[PDB]
């Protein structure tokens, strides 16, 4: 082998350079996978490595985590066989940067379950539906950024669902954290969701005529703000044909696809609506050419839409009151309808795929079994030279998925030692709860102060919001601004910005566009206008029962918080696993290794801190039966069978293997091994002992081989 | 669940609901009826009224406290279906009220309803939240009080606050007086609730009172008819704009004050020379007595005659004028910087009901 | 050694040896010692056979006589492996623990691990280790077959 | 970026910028305003105080105070707010990067430059600072080594005769009558027509009238008789509430206070006699070259007709053979700052800064020795 | 017969009499009342308009108008009715036969002095007239040539320092806050106990409460803490229908608006700091003799404890070697009129009148040359 396959082995473990050297050392020899104890680190090779063929899923099937070099198949077997024996739900969490290999990892987990599980026909159906739907979810949910061409701007959650017989019953697919602000407002050098550019470049002329769309993306106010309408690396004229096949393979009718494209076209037209002031400063729609097409494409009456874009409705003593919108609020109402229509249509595509994965079983006795092998493909810590509302929300997501990592993994491991009766001191850790509360706490957090400045009376602005962070979170140890900073720090941090000391280190946020991006003023007038729609998809996105909600419209930060609280809750019930994914270049190519990028990956993924904690705790555990039945062949007193208690058989076996008192612990029902070195030494001893087992079988076969065909 | 309650105890209607709703859930009259149950409240009394109907609030002051406990009990228990012990309560008041009125609201919220924390806002301040502004002069006009509060960039000007004990109930009594000139008699407390609906449906503000008076004298063209609950038909003419004119000429009550337009201009003229420009461009209106057709047009015509020829005079009369105090409370009690403004029951134990003057 | 051969057992072992001797030279090839032991149903390893042959190959001639075969048979009879030991030796290679292994996964371990089977020996094994054609061996039953 | 700061802390306006700029980057009123009223709206970020142009924009709800009066800093806490706003908000720099040239009137209290030095070195941690006399700087801006400078700001009027670069310190005249005394006298005057201005926010409106309507009569008794005869001199101004006010002989009674300080009850002679008295305290060989070089600077010299009146008045005083000449540049209002820009850019000046190391060796009293 | 007339046109009271008199002959409110409701009794002698003590007694059926606000005559026809009532009904004289001394606040519009002269000559036909300054007159009554006079009436408070008979016009202060501003604050402040005085006639009831129950607290925060802790500072007043009303800290919160004008949203210094600011505008040589001669004048200076408060509050400001003394005589509500009698009687005043001849040579602008 090349460099140490498990970072808990390296001895200089407090040093960032020795870690990056072992990545650099292994990677350039095509060893793209390396562990941190049970956690996987996966480096994207940007080329075909044939390590995923059927023979590799066989090579890893049921093999123990220490016999073989790291791979997704080694994690997949581990999380599967946990589910298959503890019968309690699991969650494989994949995270890492845009272009780091999260969605290619997700594809190789599904190919692995389909080939390893008992039911290859239903495994094939759940694989194929979750893979063939991918070009659709990428077209509607990814977008171009300053860095990568195809950044996934949502968390995609996916299950394969298993019975107690260990066969795939069905699947699930869910989508938690769609970046709504991007539908309407991109930063410089970033483009809107791919479906728009794929529609305009790739569409048939008859379709674009039907939709009222011209080819040049700069003619649409929602496509042009990015200033990158044309890109050399992306072939929109060809991804469209794979996207349209993918809709057709999810069993969409051509009627559903024309209903769907009419919404993509409608979002383009919704951006082209221009308001101007009446004499009372009320908004009036100046044009008619957009509303002409929106009347057909959204299937809503043109005067009703013209009214809803320009008035907000309240309902009081049964009376209904239209109050007209100032043209700043009409711009927010137009844009809130674009974000609403797009979000609900993406949620509808996801739910449309999900309902085709469902169990075919009667959900009735003897039905008494559900177990889930959940996957999450979620972004890593997003950091740029210019960070906005988008990165603030994304980095708040990775703050909370770390707070959950502490709760589910670093606390449950201490409670495993105390339950198994091991007298061991807890590993010191830093706790995100102080930073989660800085962002989210009910009337103290940044999201609550940001929602206040969207709702507050008067000439509120991004800079007046920053002055209010400065006064409200004033004493806080993990928040800073240019005003609050000392002079040593004020050279590194400007007047348009604040800084959060996230668990993985500082990120610095420009306040510009925080109030424009947090506003999602979808008034009920726009909801009930859409509930009445003759487009079948909009009649399922907007529902007559929602009009009972008496509240003011929630902002995009609150909607992200409330859906992040649902992603945390959907994982909190399940036992985790982790893959951390590393982008070796900001511009693809194989073999090239950017250490200024990879040192930033290794920083913000928190790999050094996870290693410090994981090396201080124990590396391995098994129930004494599951330890003994494996390793007994090394110890003649336990071979072929041990007659005593399982714990007693392990007790003689660890004397036979010569473990010193610092290397192991005998817990209540689990053996523990502290250092991976002891376990590697034991697994290497078992690997030579297997030669004797084969020799005995071969000698026994050769003792039978003659007698059945002579005399 | 435990959002703030927002409760605009108006002189004519209770409006109540939760901080975060875009409109009140409960809207019902501040009426207790007793037969002529031992009593009825709100919509139950307004429909059973064949009852002696009494308002516990007159001119923004709670005159009867035992009927106000019944209205608060009906508000929380029957209308909002809510336990007050779970929710902090934002109440409202007119400016320049008695101090006993706040103190006894404060005591009854903590010692009868066991509210966790409470606050009393001035109603014309809340109306500036619902209109989205921190500079403007608010003309708020309800059932019992018409008052002006000038505010500049979030600072109120207590010396330039004006109050007039004339609003919608005094107009209802005046319409009920004028209608006797036609031979229509209304003298029962139930008949006063008939004449309030006549006022709300038939009346308007004349752009020029003497020209409409000449129009109704020379022609039947302004007349309209109303059908009584008894089935009779009542025909109304110059009474449609005689009634609301009493805001602009309050001498028809026999009051001595300046009009609603002069009281609004006199507030601007008590303000500092610099701020008057942003007040003239931001005359906000709220409360149901600002709901007449033509009133924002009359009010602009009148303030244009008082103010200098170069000033742009604007009047902000939203379609939801009638609920802007409650919508403003819904916004206020939702602000994260407001959650330190509440009087909490611990603070009400260390100092008695008089705490409300230090806190509000 | 651990036991002494009865004259009837010597005669049965000599009668089995007669199929390899045939023409009456009284001697068998050094590797073919394993074939005559295996004809008598012993399970000698190639390393055991080499460790015994190292004490008789000392003057060459590629072959060993009946008395020294009879002596090396009496060596192998000391410490023969149990049915449960061979069953558990398969159980250590079972990936699911259920009692079944595939013909391909058996061919894998049998050709990877020292004292390797030839492809002809694996084909002759898989001929009835898979009993009826589904591609799987029940190794518990196959050990009870192989130990008969 | 180790360029020098030049900060001209006037009584009325702060001018600030970097040495070798053409003109000041910051020009804002030398005020701190505090809200005088009840902050009922919980939502918006109310500040306990406002400085400069935000104080001037919010002025109806503030009480405005100037820390500098008569060129003397009377409130050091408000003055630290002004310097903090100058460096941090208007110029957007750290004073630790930049040596700071400050300005002061002649004949001031000694504690005024000690405490100004203590604040620069102990509060703003400035690397080096200096305190120049303002009317010397105006002579660098005028492109001269010889002349008499009449500088009038918002708090003080002072005369400094300089010959071949030697200021003559016994002939320096100071007069604590300038632009704010002219505002306060225009507030006394304007009541005669009925316009009442009394608040600190209304003083800024009377200042704006004075800056737009007022001029210096070439002969006061003839302009007074002209304004009594007909509305030919009357002009109109529109207040923030849109009221129109008409002003008449009040347009030249206000500026006349400089020429007749007895209008505000002062015993002093006016700016023409103070200039001539300063020239006549100088050596006879120097006078001819002072008469031909009366430099004027600061905003109170900006009136229409003031250089024409000053020339007439000094010609009545001076011998008939002299060529009495008055230098009133269009940039008069910034000449003290444009001079401090030139001075702090001179290579010869870089030894004359007080460095922080010299303020560590001797206390605030170091400023009297440089 | 043709002895001088003296007429102190207050904001609140007309004080009038002859220059021989020891006190004003006619003291009455400076109000015109007009009937509000419609008269129904035919042959009842109801008038078009009422002035002074008739309007003050018929005030249930009238709206009361004051033509002077802050010492400026805002309504000139109502003011002609007040002067006509003064001469013909109250004094019982022809003004065409008496040289008439009038009074004014120091920093007034010149149209007030001009039109007050045009009316006295072209309407009332007076033989000669003069417009003295109210705080200068109050010094003649006080028997001195040196002192700083603080005069507070119904509409103006003003400070005029005079030394050896010379005024210092730069040191003169005017504050548009006096008795009507204290009444309007008491009308607002009585709402806290739930008494709603609102009409122009109820302003006369709150005026009569202020004149009877209000006093100046010697230490405001110690009185506030005392009235918060006891009923001892509470007093009753019986309203004209027979309702008893009770007031407490409103008694000394009302006059505190003089020492804290920020109570009515006014930005000014209090009357004590305005007195000190006038002494500090005077020459250092005269300040010692101003501190020992603070004359207090006009009806707003009548509150119990206002001399003691004012002496305490200036003693806190001046150098502690100064003998600050305050001259608050019993008659100080009429010292402007008593001082105008002395002035109009002086043998050396008799060339200072603006005569009818001089008003025919030059129009109303003659006043500024003489006064
Ligand atoms: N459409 C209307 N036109 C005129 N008056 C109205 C209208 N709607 C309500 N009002 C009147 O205004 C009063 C109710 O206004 P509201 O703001 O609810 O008062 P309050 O705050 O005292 O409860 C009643 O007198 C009612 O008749
Ligand atoms: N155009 C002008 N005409 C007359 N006075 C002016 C003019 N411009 C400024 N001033 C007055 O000059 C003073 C400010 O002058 P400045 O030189 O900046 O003084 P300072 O140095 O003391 O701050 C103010 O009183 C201002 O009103
Ligand atoms: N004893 C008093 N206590 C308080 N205020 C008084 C008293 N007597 C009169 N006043 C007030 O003084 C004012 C009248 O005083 P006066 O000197 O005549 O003023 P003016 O000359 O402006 O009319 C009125 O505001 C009146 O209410
Ligand atoms: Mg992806
Ligand atoms: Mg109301
Ligand atoms: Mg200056
Ligand atoms: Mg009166």
């Amino acid at each position: 082998r090349v460099g140490v396959q498990d970072f808990v082995l390296l001895e200089n473990f407090t040093s960032e350079a020795a870690f990056i050297e072992n990545l650099r050392r292994r990677f350039r020899e095509n060893l793209i996978y390396t562990y941190i104890g049970p956690v996987l680190v996966s480096v994207n090779p940007y080329r075909d490595l044939q390590i995923y063929s059927r023979q590799h899923m066989e090579r890893y099937r049921g093999v123990s985590f220490y016999e073989v070099p790291p791979h997704l198949f080694a994690v997949a077997d581990t999380v599967y066989r946990a589910l298959r024996t503890e019968r309690r739900d699991q969650a494989v969490m994949i995270s890492g940067e845009s272009g780091a290999g999260k969605t290619e990892a997700t594809k190789r987990l599904l190919q692995f379950y389909a080939e390893t599980c008992p039911a290859p026909e239903r495994g094939g159906a759940v694989r194929d539906r979750l893979l063939q739907s991918n070009p659709v979810l990428e077209a509607f949910g990814n977008a171009k950024t300053l860095r990568n061409d195809n950044s996934s701007r949502f968390g995609k959650y996916m299950d394969v669902q298993f019975d107690f017989k260990g066969a795939p019953v069905g699947g699930h697919i869910l989508s938690y954290l769609l970046e709504k602000s991007r539908v309407v407002h991109q930063n410089h050098g970033e483009r809107n969701f791919h479906v728009f550019y794929q529609l305009l470049e790739g569409g048939e002329e008859e379709t674009l005529r039907r939709l009222g769309l011209e080819r040049n993306p700069q003619s649409y106010l929602y496509l042009v703000k990015g200033q990158c309408a044309k890109v050399s690396s992306i072939n929109d004229k060809s991804d469209w044909k794979v996207m349209r096949k993918a809709l057709s393979v999810i069993d969409f009718t051509e009627d559903e696809v024309e209903d769907l494209l009419s919404i993509v076209a409608s979002v383009l037209h919704l951006g082209n609506i221009h308001f101007a002031a009446d004499e009372d400063s009320n908004a009036q729609v100046t044009t008619e050419n957009q509303l002409k097409y929106l009347t057909r494409l959204l299937g809503v009456e043109g005067t009703t839409l013209r009214e809803a874009l320009t008035h907000r409705k309240i309902i009081a003593k049964g009376e209904e009151l239209l109050s007209p919108l100032n043209l700043e609020q009409a711009a927010y109402a137009r844009d809130a309808l674009a974000k609403a229509v797009y979000s609900r249509t993406f949620t509808w595509l996801v739910r449309k795929i999900n309902r085709s994965l469902a169990s075919k079983d009667a959900e009735s006795p003897s039905w008494r079994s559900t177990t889930v092998l959940g996957l999450l493909d979620i972004y890593g810590f997003e950091v740029f030279q210019h960070n906005s509302f988008e990165q603030f929300c994304i980095n708040y997501c990775n703050e909370k998925l770390q707070q959950l990592f502490i709760e589910l993994t670093l606390k449950s491991e201490q409670e495993e030692y105390e339950a198994e009766g091991i007298a061991w001191e807890p590993v010191q850790y830093f706790n995100n709860k102080i930073i989660c509360d800085l962002v989210e706490e009910k009337f103290k957090g940044i999201i609550s102060i940001l929602d206040e400045e969207c709702l507050r009376p008067g000439e509120a602005t991004d800079l007046t919001f920053l002055e209010k962070l400065e006064d409200t979170v004033k004493p806080h140890p993990h928040f800073l601004t240019h005003k609050l900073a000392d002079q040593k720090t004020r050279k590194s941090l400007d007047r348009g910005e604040f800084r959060l000391l996230h668990y993985a280190g500082e990120v610095t946020y420009s306040v510009t566009g925080f109030l424009d991006k947090n506003n999602d003023l979808l008034f009920r007038n726009l909801k009930e206008t859409m509930c009445s729609s003759m487009n079948p998809i909009m009649a399922q996105c907007f529902d007559k029962s929602e009009l009972s909600d008496k509240k003011r419209p929630e902002t995009v930060a609150t909607q992200f918080k409330m859906s992040l609280l649902q992603l945390v809750e959907i994982l909190r019930s399940k036992e985790p696993a982790y893959i951390r994914c590393i982008k070796p270049n900001d511009a693809k190519q194989p073999g090239r290794f950017d250490e200024v990028l990879i040192r930033h990956q290794v920083k913000y993924l928190g790999l050094m801190e996870n290693l410090r904690v994981r090396r201080a705790g124990f590396a391995y555990r098994r129930k004494y039966e599951a330890f003994l039945q494996r390793y007994k062949s090394l110890c003649p007193e336990t071979w072929p069978m041990w007659a005593g208690r399982p714990q007693d058989g392990v007790a003689v076996l660890v004397r036979h293997l010569g473990y010193k008192p610092e290397e192991y612990k005998m817990g209540r029902t689990k053996i523990f091994i502290r250092f991976p070195k002891t376990l590697f030494a034991t697994e290497d001893s078992l690997e030579v002992r297997r030669q004797s087992l084969a020799t005995k079988i071969q000698a026994a076969w050769r003792g039978f081989h003659w007698r059945q065909k002579f005399l | 669940e435990t959002t703030a309650l927002v409760c605009d105890n108006g002189s004519g209607l209770v409006k109540a609901g939760f901080a975060g709703d875009d409109a009140p859930r409960a809207v019902f009259p501040s009426i207790v009826g007793r037969p002529r149950k031992d009593s009825y409240v709100g919509d139950e009394a307004q429909s059973k009224r064949g009852l002696t109907l009494k308002y516990p609030i007159e001119h923004g002051i709670i005159t009867n406290w035992d009927d106000m406990e019944k209205i608060w009990h009906h508000t929380f228990y029957n209308e909002l279906r809510v336990a007050p012990e779970e929710h902090p309560t934002l109440l409202t008041e007119a400016p320049l009220n008695p101090k006993a009125n706040r103190e006894k609201m404060t005591q009854i919220m903590f010692e009868t309803f066991n509210v966790p924390a409470m606050y009393v806002a001035i109603q014309a301040v809340l109306s500036l939240y619902a209109s989205g502004r921190t500079t403007g002069i608010v003309l708020d006009s309800g059932d019992g009080v018409t008052h002006n509060v000038p505010i500049y960039e979030g600072y109120a000007l207590p010396h330039a606050i004006m109050r007039l004990d004339l609003a919608g109930r005094d107009l209802t009594d005046y319409l009920m007086k004028i209608l006797t000139e036609r031979g229509y008699s209304f003298v029962t407390t139930a008949e006063r609730e008939i004449v309030r609906d006549i006022k709300e449906k038939l009346c308007y503000v004349a752009l020029d009172f003497e020209n409409e008076m000449a129009t109704a004298a020379s022609s039947s063209s302004l007349e309209k008819s109303y059908e009584l609950p008894d089935g009779q038909v009542i025909t109304i003419g110059n009474e449609r704009f005689r009634c609301p004119e009493t805001l602009f000429q309050p001498s028809f009550i026999g009051m001595e004050s300046a009009g609603i337009h002069e009281t609004t201009y006199n507030s601007i003229m008590k303000c500092d020379i610099d701020i008057r420009k942003d007040l003239y461009a931001n005359n906000v209106m709220s409360g149901g007595t600002t709901m007449y057709p033509g009133i924002a047009d009359r009010m602009q015509k009148e303030i244009t005659a008082l103010a200098p020829s170069t000033m742009k005079i604007k009047i902000i009369a939203p379609p939801e004028r009638k609920y802007s105090v409650w919508i403003g409370g819904s916004i206020l009690a939702s602000l994260s910087t407001f959650q330190q403004m509440w009087i909490t029951k611990q603070e009400y134990d260390e100092a008695g009901p008089s705490i409300v003057h230090r806190k509000c | 050694m651990a036991d002494q051969l009865t004259e009837e057992q010597i005669a049965e072992f000599k009668e089995a040896f007669s199929l390899f001797d045939k023409d009456g030279d009284g001697t068998i090839t050094t590797k073919e010692l394993g074939t005559v032991m295996r004809s008598l149903g012993q399970n000698p390893t190639e390393a055991e056979l080499q460790d015994m042959i190292n004490e008789v190959d000392a003057d060459g001639n590629g072959t060993i006589d009946f008395p020294e075969f009879l002596t090396m048979m009496a060596r192998k009879m000391k410490d023969t492996d149990s049915e449960e030991e061979i069953r558990e030796a398969f159980r250590v290679f079972d990936k699911d623990g259920n009692g079944y292994i595939s013909a391909a996964e058996l061919r894998h371990v049998m050709t990877n691990l020292g004292e390797k089977l030839t492809d002809e020996e694996v084909d002759e094994m898989i001929r009835e280790a898979d009993i009826d054609g589904d591609g799987q061996v029940n190794y518990e039953e196959f050990v009870q077959m192989m130990t008969a």
